[PDB]
């Protein structure tokens, strides 16, 4: 899934 | 990237001037744990997200300037979002919680 997953 | 010192979101290779098609051109066919600093735009403009791709689960990763706290914190107190993440880039991030299962290979520094 090549965009944005905001993990930290 | 918060006060006048500059090292966490903008550390050594941590740039953020690479978008969706131009990151893919040197990425997900070879990538099995390479970690590299990607430009976003979603809540207006998100310059400092990080992106690693594993060829299978291909999945980006947030930073934040100095907010995470991992180390012996008495006289020199620790505040770094990468120090918790770098401990599990030393082995396997699926033993943390995020289903990547990867070690540090190589960063794509300035494309």
């Amino acid at each position: 899934s090549v965009d944005y997953v905001p993990m930290l | 990237g918060m006060n006048n010192n500059m090292s966490l979101q903008d550390a050594e290779w941590y740039w953020g001037d690479i978008s969706r098609e131009e990151v893919n051109e040197k990425l997900r066919d070879t990538a099995d744990g390479t970690f590299l600093v990607r430009d976003a735009s979603t809540k207006m403009h998100g310059d400092y997200t990080l992106t690693l791709r594993k060829g299978g689960n291909n999945k980006s990763i947030k930073i934040f300037h100095r907010d995470g706290k991992y180390g012996f914190s008495d006289s020199l107190t620790f505040n770094s979002v990468v120090e918790l993440i770098n401990h599990y880039r030393n082995e396997s991030l699926a033993q943390y919680n995020p289903k990547l299962d990867v070690k540090l290979l190589y960063p794509v520094s300035k494309y």
